């Protein structure tokens, strides 16, 4: 089925650039207008641009003009947005969106990147094992920006939390049978993107 | 061949809301989206009929009823709407099958003093049918008194000047026709 | 030209919510309203376009309706279910920018008397070695949503090195959340044991873990 794939996220500083696109299958990208629309962390939806079918006009809301610019290729499939003189405010998830007419629906969504702006220290998580029907589980200690994914190919990873000194920690948790330790192997799966992280534990 | 359209929404002078111009669209094909996607139009919404629709489909007539109003008084292009230009200049039917397109029209219809030239009926005795058009220039008497006390003329201007709400937005309807006879106005097949 | 909605509305199991989406500084009615649904930690999706058009695949519990006299639209749910329970967001177009409400958080009342679930893990034996002690104390599918997590070593008051998380929805509607606490490893060692002790709707869910 139509997935919207983005990439680029990540931390940038005050002042900086940073550029984010949207590529997609299985709908024909051109007859359509293109939008960014973002999500602060615990906020509400707040849409960003949008772009004709054609690129003759681009439009942007206030708090991001002249430092944003929206562009598309038709060709690749894909949409484009140049966020430069980057603000703290600005730090959000950012998604992609089609709408079917111009005043109707948002019919095609993206999975969502994270923009990150303040200071510096991309920092790495650490990834220690948590062991041990029985419950095992990795922690992955102090780290910065989100996000974090956990993999281990009934799995509840839990939301992070943001410490005193202002990187994150999370835990995640898997449930197992008592007897299917000794033979089965549980490996979790750590990727931080900003650090260039990943990492396999044993438990 | 293609609706004309453009002669509707490009040209220079719109009607009056109470004298609103209706032109008849037959025989020819348009491009509803070349209409809806322009963010030019400060109103698009359609009634009776949804506007992706609208390529797919084929209507005997379409109308174009073109008329300035102001701004905060858009509202009121639409069924069961009440207010002057609801009730004494223009009135859409409770069932309504069409498009009402509006933009704001300042840089063209405001002039410094005031643009005195686009009117509307301030009193009638009773409300217009839906469709209807009332140029009758006769005394409204308001008074219990024959004018032959309170008597009023119906016609008021808005007096256009660059103040949003009170600023001149044009307004155009298109109303889908349905009959039981050959459409010959239908959307890119 | 806004758009403003309820904080929060809350109604029982198979009655009917109206949502409401007034307009400020503009007609709502002008041009057509849309309703997006985002279930916590996913992305928006369409439940509600053209005012009152409902799409193919999503529940026909859900209308619409829109009061230009009220300058508000409006989104119905008839017959609402426990999954009913996200945000709901609606939003409309100016002529130069597309604008979203503030957001509805939808509660469905009457699915309590869900108890904490509580696992709690000791340090890592590689943290150790690292000079360092966190406890993971982690607790998921309880409603309400509101507990105080409280730490004791030897069943004596921890007032250090505590961050909790604030409690967050899961997908099964009940909510978890995790608190960590940061100790040297002389002080785990040292004491006898450390205990994390959540109290939810009155009653004090704890479990206790010991240095071997």
């Amino acid at each position: 089925e139509v997935q919207l794939v983005e990439s680029g996220g990540g931390l940038v500083q005050p002042g900086g650039s940073l550029r984010i696109s949207c590529a997609a299958s299985g709908l024909t990208f051109t007859g359509y207008w293109m939008n960014w629309v973002r999500q602060a962390p615990g906020k509400g939806l707040e849409w960003v641009a949008n772009i004709k079918e054609d690129g003759s006009e681009k439009y942007y809301v206030d708090s991001v003009k002249g430092r944003f610019t929206i562009s598309r290729d038709n060709a690749k499939n894909s949409l484009y947005l140049q966020m430069n003189s980057l603000r703290v405010e600005d730090t959000a998830v950012y998604y992609c969106a089609r709408l079917r007419w111009l005043r109707g629906n948002f019919d095609h969504w993206g999975q969502g990147t994270l923009v990150t702006v303040s200071s510096a220290s991309t920092k790495g998580p650490s990834v220690f094992p948590l062991a041990p029907t029985a419950a095992l589980g990795c922690l992955v200690k102090d780290y910065f920006p989100e996000p974090v994914t956990v993999s281990w190919n009934g799995v509840h990873t839990f939301p992070a939390v943001l410490q005193s000194s202002g990187l994150y920690s999370l835990s995640s948790v898997v449930t197992v049978p008592s007897s299917s330790l000794g033979t089965q192997t549980y490996i979790c799966n750590v990727n931080h993107k900003p650090s260039n992280t990943k990492v396999d534990k044993k438990v | 061949n293609l609706c004309p359209f453009g002669e509707v929404f490009n040209a220079t002078r719109f009607a009056s809301v109470y004298a609103w111009n209706r032109k008849r669209i037959s025989n020819c094909v348009a491009d509803y989206s070349v209409l809806y996607n322009s963010a030019s139009f400060s109103t698009f919404k359609c009634y009776g009929v949804s506007p992706t629709k609208l390529n797919d489909l084929c209507f005997t007539n379409v109308y174009a009823d073109s008329f300035v109003i102001r701004g905060d008084e858009v509202r009121q292009i639409a069924p069961g709407q009440t207010g002057n230009i609801a009730d004494y200049n223009y009135k859409l039917p409770d069932d309504f099958t069409g498009c009402v397109i509006a933009w704001n029209s300042n840089n063209l219809d405001s002039k410094v003093g005031g643009n005195y030239n686009y009117l509307y009926r301030l009193f009638r005795k009773s409300n217009l049918k839906p469709f209807e058009r009332d140029i009758s220039t006769e005394i409204y008497q308001a008074g219990s008194t024959p004018c032959n006390f309170n008597c009023y003329f119906p016609l008021q201007s808005y007096g256009f000047q660059p103040t949003v709400g009170y600023q001149p937005y044009r307004v155009v309807v298109l109303s889908f026709e349905l009959l039981h006879a050959p459409a010959t106005v239908c959307g890119p097949k | 030209f806004m758009l403003t909605q309820p904080h929060s509305v809350s109604e029982s199991p198979g009655k009917t919510v109206t949502i409401s989406c007034t307009g400020s500084n503009g007609y709502i009615a002008n041009n057509y309203v849309q309703w997006y649904q985002q279930r916590p930690g996913s992305v928006p999706t369409v439940v509600i376009y053209e005012d009152n058009q409902r799409p193919s695949g999503v529940p026909d519990r859900f209308s619409g309706s829109i009061d230009s006299s009220s300058n508000s639209a409006s989104l119905i749910i008839s017959g609402l279910k426990t999954e009913d329970e996200a945000d709901y967001y609606c939003q409309s177009y100016d002529t130069p920018n597309v604008v979203f409400g503030g957001g509805t958080k939808l509660t469905v009342l009457g699915q309590p008397k869900a108890a904490p679930s509580v696992t709690l893990f000791p340090p890592s034996s590689e943290e150790l070695q690292a000079n360092k002690a966190t406890l993971v104390c982690l607790i998921s599918d309880f409603y309400p949503g509101a507990v105080t997590v409280a730490w004791k070593a030897d069943s004596s008051p921890v007032k250090a090195g505590v961050e909790t998380t604030t409690p967050s929805k899961q997908s099964n509607n009940k909510y978890a959340a995790s608190s960590y606490l940061s100790l040297t490893p002389e002080q785990w060692k040292s004491h006898r044991s450390y205990s994390c002790q959540v109290t939810h709707e009155g009653s004090t869910v704890e479990k206790t873990v010991a240095p071997t």
